[PDB]
């Protein structure tokens, strides 16, 4: 459907592969065990 | 009476750039031969610099609805607002288009506007849009009228760009008015009589 | 339990282990990453161990985990057969999965080990997988024998079993030399590594 | 719906963010890396 | 939705959350309301109760305790539809599925629309005019 083409070929000029790519190779932050053995997490609604 | 822009016609797409607070017209130019990519040419200078032409005319080649075109793709007209229209360049006979392709003139989500060899896909064909309120779709399209054109294949419209210090085209999200000017009509035409834009050889002595 | 962990499994098993269970059929050519795929088995099957897994995330996981060794070459997913050979035995609730692809991988390329040709250009074992696969069907059959009868448990590992002894050699020859100071870095009870 | 949201949302380029205008912008990953550092600065994130 | 539920089990909902009262806020917590299940007889694993209290505080009011156990309640839905399977038709014994019979299955509910009944043949894979009851429904899905 050339519509269809058309709205996936807009979209995918929108947003670059590697601009995808890249935000999934971003890291994550993985929650820590202090000297007591307390888990310090950090709070999931102030990080990626 | 009103003039009428239809089929067969050789016309000149102007555009108005205000630099440094100072308007000024600019014409849609291309040199198909070696350069397909797009390129402006003064016209407000023309009492110091005269302007070439010769390469800014463009020939509305055929005008069919947006079903017409779709139906087309799947397997002398006046022009209504809203069609969609094939501009064949005058010198190169190529068929403006937009190219895909951009040269990341800081906005990347521009596309650069060029010619095409072919007349086949959907990148050759620009949809007509009424500027103001005193027009409407189907409505006949007059000789002074400001006209949007959006390429069917993008979705763009044919943009001015003020990126760097010169100014470009591109098919772009940013609408640009451009006014339509004729140039000449085929049918009206005279022939064996001089017309304006002839390469033609001055017989002086005894013909020779 | 913590947030991050809950979240990124809850990613894992929503939007990536799914995206390879689509693009599985494209694992046919990957011979010349041999690592990645052997990094990317033991890592779905550390996952599959874990213990908060939600059934749907353990279906999911499952599904993926199949899909994924259904279709690479037999001679190609052996680490993680060596690491598998020490958790089917004690045959626990998460052994089941481990067996369904045992006896998948067993069914389908069982030319690799029974004739000494097999496929023809896949190649044959190099004996280690054949001893690999020799002391796997003998600690099955013992800890089935010496298990208690769970029927649902028992219909799916006949298939393994009969499987994998359709699939050695009737003449396969025990090696004589038994392997001495068989390596026990990752090859623990305790702690896993 | 679809077809018609994304027109619209071409139509007006300001709907992206500041970071997807294309003048000027660093990108989604150049973004979204800015985002990732100024949720560590307490400076940039909090009300101040 | 309410669809997925009735009138009728949806009493006992009720009576098992006014069991604790106390405009359903009062002494409704993650503890709390791991007992009500117990009142039904499902046995919830211990992960199973906090992924369901995240998902929409400890005090969990009954429009959130209804919406939740809805959606997971839609189950063991095949223990008595078993039985409808072998009861609408073909009790002749042969064990044959006739292809007239089959004609009460396309009557659109809706659409009033034909010929798409036809296509029902063509997305049925012949693999080995014989099709199973529970399968008929069974394979085109998932």
């Amino acid at each position: 459907k050339g519509e269809a083409i058309r709205i996936r070929s807009i979209l995918r000029s929108l947003i670059p592969l590697g601009d995808l790519v890249g935000v999934i190779s971003i890291a994550f932050q993985m929650p820590t065990i202090a000297k007591d053995g307390n888990v310090v997490e950090p709070d999931m609604s102030a990080g990626f | 009476e009103i003039q009428f822009l239809r089929t067969d016609d050789e016309v000149v797409l102007q555009c108005t750039a205000t630099i440094h607070k100072e308007q000024q017209k600019l014409c849609l130019a291309a040199e198909g031969f070696g350069n397909r990519l797009c390129f402006l040419e003064s016209t407000s200078n023309s009492k110091n610099v005269p302007p070439d032409l010769s390469i800014c005319t463009f020939v509305l080649e055929q005008s069919l609805s947006v079903r017409a075109l779709q139906e087309m793709l799947a397997n002398h007209r006046t022009l209504l607002y809203g069609h969609a229209i094939l501009l064949r360049h005058s010198y190169s006979g190529m068929y403006l288009c937009c190219l895909s392709t951009s040269r990341s003139s800081t906005d990347k989500l521009a596309f650069d506007v060029g010619l095409q060899e072919d007349t086949t896909g959907e990148a050759c064909w620009w949809t007509i849009h009424p500027a103001s309120k005193q027009r409407s779709e189907g409505e006949k399209v007059r000789v002074g009228d400001d006209l949007i054109l959006v390429s069917v294949s993008s979705e763009r419209y044919l943009h001015l760009s003020y990126g760097n210090g010169s100014l470009h085209v591109d098919a772009a999200f940013q609408q640009t008015l451009w006014s339509v000017a004729p140039i000449s009509s085929g049918s009206e035409a005279a022939q064996g009589y001089l017309i304006g834009g002839d390469v033609l050889r001055l017989l002086h002595g005894h013909m020779d | 339990a913590t947030d991050m962990a809950l979240a990124l499994n809850r990613y894992l098993c929503t939007a990536v282990l799914p995206l390879l269970t689509r693009c599985a059929p494209l694992f046919a050519g990957t011979e010349h990453h041999a690592s990645l795929i052997d990094s990317l088995l033991h890592t779905v099957y550390r996952l599959s161990k874990g213990c908060s897994l939600t059934k749907a995330q353990r279906d999911s996981i499952e599904v993926c985990l199949l899909s994924i060794c259904g279709q690479l070459r037999p001679s190609m997913m052996q680490h993680l057969l060596r690491r598998l050979v020490f958790d089917v035995p004690l045959l626990n609730e998460h052994a089941k999965m481990p067996l369904k692809l045992l006896t998948n991988h067993y069914e389908r390329c069982w030319k690799y080990y029974c004739l000494p040709g097999g496929w023809g250009n896949f190649g044959a074992a190099s004996e280690e997988e054949l001893h690999l696969s020799r002391k796997l069907f003998w600690g099955i059959f013992d800890a089935l024998s010496q298990k208690k009868y769970e029927q649902e448990l028992f219909k799916l590992a006949l298939p393994c079993l009969s499987a994998v002894a359709g699939a050695l050699p009737p003449d396969y020859m025990e090696s004589n030399y038994v392997s001495m100071m068989e390596k026990q870095s990752s090859m623990d009870s305790e702690g896993n590594f | 719906n679809a077809n018609v949201v994304v027109r619209l949302l071409i139509r007006r380029p300001e709907c992206f963010g500041p970071a997807l205008r294309g003048e000027g912008g660093n990108g989604l990953l150049a973004a979204m890396e800015e985002a990732i550092k100024i949720a560590e600065d307490p400076s940039r994130d909090g009300p101040s | 939705m309410a669809d997925q539920l009735t009138e009728e089990q949806i009493a006992e909902f009720k009576e098992a959350f006014s069991l604790f009262d106390k405009d359903g806020d009062g002494t409704i917590t993650t503890k709390e309301l791991g007992t009500v299940m117990r009142s039904l007889g499902q046995n919830p694993t211990e992960a199973e109760l906090q992924d369901m209290i995240n998902e929409v505080n400890g005090t969990i009011d009954f429009p959130e305790f209804l919406t939740m156990m809805a959606r997971k309640m839609k189950d063991t839905d095949s223990e008595e539809e078993i039985r409808e399977a072998f009861r609408v038709f073909d009790k002749d014994g042969n064990g044959y599925i006739s292809a007239a019979e089959l004609r009460h299955v396309m009557t659109n509910l809706g659409e009033k629309l034909t010929d798409e009944e036809v296509d029902e043949m063509i997305r049925e894979a012949d693999i080995d005019g014989q099709v199973n009851y529970e399968e008929f429904v069974q394979m085109m899905t998932a």
